[PDB]
């Protein structure tokens, strides 16, 4: 629900609350699935990636509503470095909006600062090399491509 | 519009010289003395 691929990022952590007819042993199944599919790589340095949660009341959808009804249901919150990349876009399109200074008054006009800016920029990439660190998980490898000679 | 290259904030930085080591164990015990031993279920002078 957030037009990032996450196969281009990294997972980081995720919550994972469950509702209505659920068995913990097939919770546990369903995620150690995943884990072992991993393809879907989480960081390195923290393997213990999941919190669960399990709720007896199944979804109810509002009348006049689209969405099948179902007798269990799975809701995610997920970090990954996916969405930090989707941030380095907006400051990407904040920075071309600053350099040629568009729509600056509309709010110096109110009594901030151009100096706001220039700030508000400077924290942000700041941050996009903060993910660019914990993206740098320092994984260990798996092989060459390549056989050698004797 | 360079923005001169802005630098991370703020990271695993004191972490860097970290693994961390183990420290060590080695037990080991002293023998007890049991070199105070007589009998005396016999005999040593109506023997003779």
């Amino acid at each position: 629900m957030v037009k990032c691929d996450p196969r281009h990022g990294k997972y980081m952590a995720c919550c994972l609350l469950y509702r209505g007819d659920v068995v913990p042993k097939d919770v546990n199944a369903a995620i150690a699935t995943i884990k072992t599919k991993r393809s879907i790589q989480f960081v390195d340095w923290c393997p213990t990636g999941f919190k669960v949660g399990i709720n007896y009341q199944p979804p109810t959808v509002v009348p006049g509503g689209d969405l099948a009804k179902v007798q269990r249901a799975v809701c995610m919150l997920s970090n990954t470095t996916a969405i930090a990349e989707a941030w380095a876009r907006l400051d990407h399109k904040f920075d071309l909006m600053y350099a040629k200074r568009a729509f600056v008054h509309w709010y110096v006009g109110e009594g901030m600062e151009e100096g706001e800016f220039s700030e508000a920029r400077e924290d942000m990439a700041a941050l996009e090399k903060d993910y660019e660190e914990v993206g740098v998980d320092s994984v260990e490898g798996e092989g060459e491509e390549e056989g050698e000679e004797y | 519009p360079d923005l001169k290259n802005v630098k991370s904030k703020i990271g695993s930085t004191e972490n860097l010289k970290h693994q961390p080591g183990g420290g060590k164990v080695q037990i080991i015990n002293k023998k007890l003395d049991l070199s105070n031993v007589q009998s005396k279920c016999g005999s040593k002078d109506n023997i003779k």
